[PDB]
């Protein structure tokens, strides 16, 4: 299937930028879905972060609109999860994510259903 | 719950419509468009 | 051009003979009404216009 | 952005009712997940009332204004996992998550 492999740094020096990349195995990111990132602090619940479409349309947490930017490497079917100088307050397990949707009618007017977020990543224990 | 261009477009509505009798009214559910109704200020 | 909605019309007598029809219900789910046009034909059509202008 | 009861415990054979609260909920759908421990959390309910295929009919869902309801009818002991509700902005721009829900059967 479409398999999500996660990639990025390891042990992190505090207050540094963290660019991360989801190696999409079975990578067929044509224009079909939304792709995104979430995170889990190690004893807490989940945190939504951002969201991208294949064309380049991005969404972000307003709580993290500043320090978070994302992109996509469609040449390698890879993602970009970039950060600003984020402190050790966000030592969280990181998840590559797939917002699958369902095309209802005309896609140009945005007439579709958000299907549930389908296939998860692996788990990136980022230690800052 | 709709994301498309048709969001907030068709409006379910409610009446007290006079029936064929003089002293009988009737609650009626119907549908209308944005370009037919005007707010007054379930408003 | 199309209005792609499967609809339902109801009827209510409101007077002694006055019975009107109203937009009762939509089967399926709600779809925008739109119109199509061949773009390359229309640019070729509009290219003829500006020459006349 | 979203309110969620942190822990609800039951006994077996019951019917669990888990809610979330939010102002965008009269205008947005809400999606339900299931973090089993050490697992990728599985989609449970989409479009506020629909489960996908491969999902038992014990799971139900309904909405009420600014409140939603995750419904598990005939609760089994193996269904003890986390349960997260997800919605998005009132403007429909960015997604948000519920806080958390911890089940405890028996
Ligand atoms: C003017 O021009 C424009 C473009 O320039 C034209 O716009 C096009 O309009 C098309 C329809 O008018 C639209 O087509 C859609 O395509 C979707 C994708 O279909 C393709 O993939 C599937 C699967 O790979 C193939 O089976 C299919 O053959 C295609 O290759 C379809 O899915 C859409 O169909 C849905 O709507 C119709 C009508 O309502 C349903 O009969 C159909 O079954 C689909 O409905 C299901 O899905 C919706 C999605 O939410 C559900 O709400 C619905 O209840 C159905 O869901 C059931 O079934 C699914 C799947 O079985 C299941 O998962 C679910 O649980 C339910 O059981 C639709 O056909 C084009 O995309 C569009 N073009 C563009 C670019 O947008 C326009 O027509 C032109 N107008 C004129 C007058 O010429
Ligand atoms: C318009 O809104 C009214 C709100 O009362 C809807 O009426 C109720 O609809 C539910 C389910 O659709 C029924 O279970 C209730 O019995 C209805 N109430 C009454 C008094 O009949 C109505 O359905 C809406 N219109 C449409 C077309 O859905
Ligand atoms: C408008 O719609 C009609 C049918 O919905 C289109 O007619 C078809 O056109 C294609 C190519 O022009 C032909 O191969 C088909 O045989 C036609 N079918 C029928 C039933 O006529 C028409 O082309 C559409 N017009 C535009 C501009 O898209
Ligand atoms: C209809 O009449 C009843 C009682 O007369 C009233 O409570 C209700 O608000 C009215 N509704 C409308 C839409 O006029
Ligand atoms: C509309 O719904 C009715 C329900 O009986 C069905 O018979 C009819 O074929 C539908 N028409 C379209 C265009 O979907
Ligand atoms: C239309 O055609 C003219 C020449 O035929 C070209 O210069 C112009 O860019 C075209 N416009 C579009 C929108 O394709």
């Amino acid at each position: 299937q479409v398999q999500l492999q996660e990639s990025g740094p390891g042990l992190v020096k505090p207050s540094g930028t963290l660019s991360l990349t989801c190696a999409v195995s079975g990578g067929s990111i044509s224009s079909s879905n939304w792709w995104s990132w979430v995170r889990q602090p190690p004893g807490k619940g989940l945190e939504w972060i951002g969201e991208i479409y294949h064309s380049g349309s991005t969404n972000y947490n307003p709580s993290l609109k500043s320090r978070v930017t994302i992109s996509v490497d469609k040449s390698k079917n890879q993602f970009s999860l970039k950060l600003s100088s984020v402190t050790a307050a966000d030592t969280a397990v990181y998840y590559c994510a797939r917002n699958a949707i369902t095309i209802f009618g005309v896609v140009i007017i945005g007439e579709y259903y958000y299907y549930g977020m389908d296939v998860w990543g692996q788990g990136t224990t980022v230690t800052v | 719950k709709l994301r498309s261009m048709m969001r907030g477009e068709i409006k379910n509505c409610s009446f007290n419509m006079t029936t064929e009798l003089r002293d009988k009214k009737q609650k009626v559910y119907s549908l209308f468009y944005r370009l037919d109704v005007v707010q007054i200020n379930n408003k | 051009c199309t209005r792609p909605n499967n609809n339902t019309v109801k009827s209510i007598r409101i007077g002694p003979g006055q019975a009107f029809y109203y937009f009762g219900d939509v089967l399926g789910d709600v779809r925008m009404a739109h119109c199509n046009i061949s773009k390359a034909t229309w640019n070729e059509t509009l290219g003829k216009v500006v020459k006349q202008l | 952005e979203l309110t969620q009861p942190p822990s609800v415990s039951v006994s077996p054979g019951q019917t669990a009712r888990i809610t979330c609260s939010g102002d965008a909920l009269p205008k947005q759908y809400a999606y339900w997940y299931q973090q089993k421990p050490g697992q990728a959390p599985v989609l449970v309910i989409y479009k506020d009332s629909e489960r996908p295929s491969g999902i038992p009919e014990r799971f139900s869902g309904s909405s009420s204004g600014t409140t939603v309801t995750l419904t598990i009818s005939g609760v089994q002991a193996e269904d003890e996992a986390d349960y997260y509700c997800q919605s998005a902005d009132s403007s429909g721009t960015y997604w948000v998550f519920g806080g958390g829900t911890k089940l405890t059967v028996l």
